């Protein structure tokens, strides 16, 4: 019975779950490890039985443990239990989110936040730009993408947005649905203001002289809303 | 002369020409195309068998006397499904054909001479294939390596630095120092290893520094920023240094669409991950690039084969892989997928047609490392059940389909990453990275792994037992896995630049260090049995994929083979 | 409780068998791994109980699983289950052959053979020789042993058989019981016809000139049926 | 697609599959068995031809890019008579098949990649064979080497120390010091060279000392005393050191007859000179040893083919070779020959039947060094005229006879002397010792010789001419023949013992020095197309030779081919 290391690990997990189940039958309130093992082992056994789908197992995993079956804090600590179970149609990942309702008594590692908002990009004035997605697919723009060089299917006054980025929380994104028109707030890019990469429209220091070169490049490459004069004077390096 | 019944002959020596064997519990039937043996002179090892001093073991052997011979093996390879003896000498495949003693048998070449220095391995009734090559490996944990090895994968090309978030998302080993970390850690494992650098940089100097530090290629991943500028610069540096470039395209369409990505690629050889899109914003239009010549398309484990439960796990896998918190409204709103059952079903049919050339895992980042081979054969079996025999079959067998799906994970990734000179097939001169399967367990559980001419992993029973068979039998490391033998058995692949600069002596590596080559001048036409370049008309309004006009689709499988018959969990 | 690695492995196997038994009680049809583990664990437990012999356990292992208790193909895949069990009289290997009857529906890795016989040693004409075993023990001769140099207790016309081997499937053997007389078919040894090793009667190229030397050597060493002339002329090297 | 007339196609590219070409002015017809080319993609060099930058010369070549490619060559080899491109890289044959540019042509393997570093050689309408191997060379004068080279022989195995009487009689380089003399003198010549030591010694220490000094084998010659004791000791030492033994048996029956010589040999591999006897006392019974497995029989030039004038010169050649003064009554009385026209005629038929495996010269000692190939093909043509097509011919061609007679001087001597790993055939991995013939001049006058991947000898016109063709055209040394290029081009064969002891550094040799191997474990069965072992019943009362009962004889040829049509003198 050639056993793979994955199978050996799953056997250990199953017997940890069996121990948790025996303790629960004895009436011991389960801790974090026991609760996670119990849920995982139950999901694995149901999948092996093969009468349920992954959706049914995701639903059923949330009914195994009542709030009174676990110690205080276990429900807060357990956010989701993932387990790769072998179904009749192969191995699938079953994820159970919030399997136990939080009692609220004890929250390990809980945050005690101030009731004061965080002001981001302080000292930077934001301008408003109307953007239309004339493409056929939604477009997501990150907080730190150079907005001048976004997808050419987005239509807006690119001259206004040269050297700027979205004024949103860093790591978040703004989505433009096709045909949809939105108004976004843009703030100047900080630091050295050297734009490199993106769509290679600038690839240099962002100033008024590089703005003309960027606009001419964008117009040549077909970026919507980029307006460059017909009589454009080239420089020695561009 | 004498005639013996074919049943008795096959029981003694395994199937011969014209005999058919079912592969695993699937519906695929492989027919032995030809046999190198001479009937009545077969090599057998045992009590009073032929492999004995003076009968088949030569007392005056040739100077090319084999170190190991595998007898009566059914070689299943992209070069053909045939029956032969495999001779291994000095870590390479010395010869394929009729082995034995020239003094007492006819038709024995000098390179297949069995002598007193030869070990014998009974392959009768056993299938021999080349070791798998997995090219999407997220090196998240070293425990992936034994899992893949037990699954039958002998070469892992990928990137990562442990369970960092950059590695959880991307197949990238960034920088000279991290490359040194990974190359020096690689000495521990029994697996050929290759590492990819970070291609997401508009700095030619940085990219070249990574290649000279030892990466065999670049990975441009959306999570580090897949922009046209980065694609262009990485492709320029890779054309300079003869290394592959793999890409996982931009999901958000931030800088452009599939057309803009293809314009940045500009008809240069590129290896694409998730050519079906995997729910990205380029989907389903990114499937169109699978018809281009310069694109080598690969598909990941989770979406093949298309089953009833395939779509349920995709969002969880996507969120965890891309590191989006499920308790944050902004991250949940950001986690937008364009996945469709139409695309997931079309992926299997494209694999069957040969539009997709490489199968891989993307281990522990939307993909299972120990299921590349199993899911490849599940897809092959499902397509055989659905569409029947391929029109290219020249007989009452599935040999063409077998060869196509075997190339998907043996020779095609080797060609893509420029290591096909060393690994990828059972050919003379290649390194002896062989996998021995029993046909009942083919595609799911190998009998043993030969790494560099020595057995490295094997099914083994109780150590205290009086024979190797009794329970518990599981996969154990053999002697090629231990001591300084693993240094001789295993290969670290580096770029030619690092090899010339002397990366082996500089980093004090004890493994064989080999340079990759011929990565830039390959197209889809160079893939074996998977070179179909067809205009893929993708209607995104209807999410409909057409090749040569005909629409492609498949029905979800309610029950796949090689899944629950073979695994306790 | 000093535990050896063998004991740890056996504990893992026992709990795999326990899991298989629980699944069987639940009514899940066992797969290959579960069936093997169940049989092995049951044998180990019976041996530990110590009321049965190894023969009784070999018999009993074949009654544990009915054909309807396992998935299709499991019975075909399982040929024999070996397990080293600690009896009251030490560790013994219990082997259960064909523990489950094959249903015949699905046979993994099954062969589809042609209905045509294989002709071995084609193009080689076989001569017939009568061999008597005048010794007290049976003698087995392999397919590729040089028949001239077989056990000297076998009696036959060795001159007829110089340079020849048995015309049987390679790897098989012919057994001559004591006192028994058999007729065997012999074919010429192929290739270079260089005989080395065996009983060191030839140790050179097999031709008519070496035949005389081999016959004289066999007569000197007492090989039955070897007839050499009394007035034998030696060569420079022999 | 388009169809062009076969006549025009053959004029442009040479014969293709199914086309037949006459060899020289003989009656032998060679049929192209198969063609590796893809029609419409043939490689041509010229003004507006295909071998140009970007069309067939790759702009992104593989790393195995060829150094030289021979295009559209008709390869005539023991492995088959076919049409292909021959790629040469690093002095070896890198590949055989369809060469060109992978970017613009289909079916081009990586090892046949034409690139900017590739030189082109138009082989269209030209036959390519392996260089000849002459194994009976009496190294009497160094002027023999250019003569054999111009005849088409690229390897010379023999012995001698200049025109000493011992060398005039025997193929022997006696002793460590004389072997050093010859090995150091060998640096001058453009020819692979191997030297045989004196086997006529009952001293194992002396024989072993010669082998360690660098001889590739032993020669036991009657003129130094061919006694059974010497034969036995030489064979023992040669089995110890894995080197060939050649024998020229006792003419006088001083110590014994053929039976005693064969008893001393004792069924060990032995290469026999003048297996027809050449008038010796062992004749005609020595022809019986040509049926034994352990004897590799060779026949010399002068007695093949049997002609009207064959018997007239034999006594003069014998007396001068054996150093018997023609003005001395005692020497004239001693010079007794047992030669018969029956034996001379039977020699040609034995060659046709494959009883005799090797053709050689015995240069300037009863044999002509520059006529081995010519006389082999004269014998083949004479036998074709006499007995018609062989029964082994599978078609309306003489391919089997061509392959048999070509093996007689290409692959069979290489196997006999243990150098078949390096030379003897046009195969991938062997050294590029190739001969280019025009089919009108096949077997008599080559077009050019490629030695170690570079042209070493060629027909050339006036040096002051505006083209290479105008008269006078004769054979001139090319650049591989000069400077330090000949060191890279040529090979000196030594024993494995001398190679291990470092004979190259010890003697300061600049040529490649290669060890011979697999000399002791070969029999007549290992000769290609010449492995016929038949009981040869020789009636000495009637001088009648029978094989399988049927008597063998041939009629003298009044006029042979390839003799007066091609040579002014």
């Amino acid at each position: 019975m050639k056993l793979t290391p994955k199978e050996l690990d799953k056997l250990m997990l199953h017997y940890a779950g069996e121990l948790a189940k025996k303790r629960k039958e004895k009436g011991i309130k389960l801790n974090y490890v026991e609760a996670v093992a119990l849920i995982s082992a139950h999901i694995m056994e149901e999948a092996r039985a093969g009468k349920k789908t992954a959706a049914e197992l995701m639903q059923e995993g949330r009914t195994l443990l009542k709030p009174d079956d676990v110690m205080d804090g276990v429900a807060s600590m357990i956010h989701e239990v993932g387990i790769e179970a072998m179904f009749p149609d192969g191995t699938k990942l079953v994820t159970v989110h919030t399997p136990i309702e939080a009692n609220g008594k004890l929250v390990p590692g809980e945050l005690f936040l101030k009731n004061e908002d965080i002001t981001i990009n302080e000292g930077k004035k934001a301008v408003s730009v109307k953007v239309k997605n004339v493409g056929d697919r939604p477009v997501q723009i990150g907080s730190h993408f150079h907005f001048f060089e976004v997808n050419r299917c987005l239509d807006f006054d690119r001259e206004k947005t040269f050297g700027k980025r979205l004024d949103i929380a860093s790591g978040t994104a703004v989505r433009f649905e096709p045909g949809e028109e939105k108004s976004v707030e843009l703030i100047d890019i900080g630091g050295n203001r050297r734009i490199f990469g993106f769509n290679a429209l600038v690839d240099r220091q962002a100033d008024n002289e590089s703005k003309k070169i960027a606009l001419h490049r964008a117009k040549e490459r077909g970026f919507h809303g980029a307006k460059s004069d017909d009589n454009y004077v080239k420089t020695i390096k561009e | 002369m004498k005639k013996i019944s074919r049943k008795e002959y096959v029981s003694m020596y395994g199937p011969t020409t014209g005999d058919k064997v079912r592969l695993g519990d699937t519906d695929l039937i492989a027919e032995v195309e030809h046999d190198y043996t001479i009937y009545g002179e077969e090599l057998k090892f045992g009590g009073g068998k032929t492999l004995r001093e003076g009968m088949s073991q030569s007392n005056n052997p040739s100077k090319e006397e084999l170190d190991l011979i595998i007898t009566n093996a059914l070689i299943v390879d992209y070069t053909g499904i045939y029956k032969a003896d495999i001779g291994i000498k000095d870590g390479k495949i010395a010869g394929i054909g009729k082995g034995g003693n020239k003094d007492m048998q006819d038709g024995v070449k000098n390179n297949l001479s069995v002598g007193p220095a030869t070990e014998a391995l009974a392959g009768e009734g056993l299938i021999v294939t080349a070791g798998g090559i997995d090219t999407h490996i997220h090196f998240i944990s070293p425990q992936q390596i034994p899992t893949a090895f037990a699954s039958g994968v002998t070469t892992m090309i990928g990137g990562g630095t442990g369970p960092a978030d950059g590695t959880n998302a991307t197949t990238i080993t960034p920088g000279r120092r991290n490359l040194k970390w990974m190359l020096r850690a690689a000495e521990e494992y029994s697996m050929n290893l290759g590492f990819l650098a970070k291609g997401n940089a508009s700095n030619d100097a940085s990219l070249a520094d990574q290649i000279e530090a030892g990466a065999i290629g670049f990975k441009i991943h959306e999570d580090w920023g897949t922009t046209p500028s980065a694609i262009n610069h990485a492709l320029d540096v890779a054309d300079k240094y003869d290394v592959q470039v793999a890409i996982h395209t931009d999901t958000l369409n931030e800088a452009g669409c599939v057309e803009d990505t293809m314009a940045a690629i500009a008809g240069r050889t590129m290896h694409t991950f998730h050519t079906e899109g995997a729910g990205g914003g380029h989907a389903p239009d990114i499937i169109k690039v699978a018809g281009e010549h310069n694109i080598l398309p690969a598909s990941t484990n989770p979406t093949i084969p298309f089953t009833v439960n395939t779509e349920a796990e995709h969002m969880d896998m996507l969120m965890v892989c891309h590191h989006l918190d499920k308790s944050i409204k902004e991250d949940v709103q950001f986690a937008d997928s364009r996945i469709r059952p139409q695309t997931i079903a079309a992926e299997d049919t494209l694999h069957d047609m040969g539009i997709f050339s490489i199968t891989s895992s993307d281990s522990q980042a939307m993909g299972r490392v120990g299921e590349v081979i199993t899911r490849t054969w599940q897809t092959a079996d499902k397509n055989k059940k659905e569409f029947g025999r391929l029109k290219e079959e020249k007989g009452d067998n599935d040999n063409f389909r077998i060869k196509r799906y075997l190339s998907k994970y043996t020779i095609n990734p080797a060609i893509a990453h420029g290591i096909s000179e060393y690994v990828g097939s059972v050919e003379v001169g290649k390194v002896a990275d062989l996998v021995l399967w029993s046909p009942a367990f083919f595609g799911v559980k190998p009998n043993m792994i030969i790494k560099g001419g020595f057995i490295a992993l094997s099914q083994m029973g109780d150590a205290n037992a009086s024979i190797p068979t009794p329970q518990p039998v599981y996969y154990r490391e053999m002697f090629a896995h231990h001591g300084k033998a693993k240094y001789d058995a295993n290969i670290t692949f580096v770029s030619q630049a690092a090899y010339d600069k002397g990366i082996k002596e500089e980093l004090g590596l004890e493994r064989q260090v080999l340079p990759v080559k011929n990565c830039r001048n390959i197209t889809k036409k160079d893939m074996q049995f998977n070179d179909t370049t067809a205009h893929i008309e993708v209607n995104p309004e209807t999410y409909h994929v057409f090749v040569d006009g005909k629409e492609v689709t498949s029905k979800p499988a309610n029950k796949v083979s090689l899944a629950q018959l073979f695994s306790i969990f």
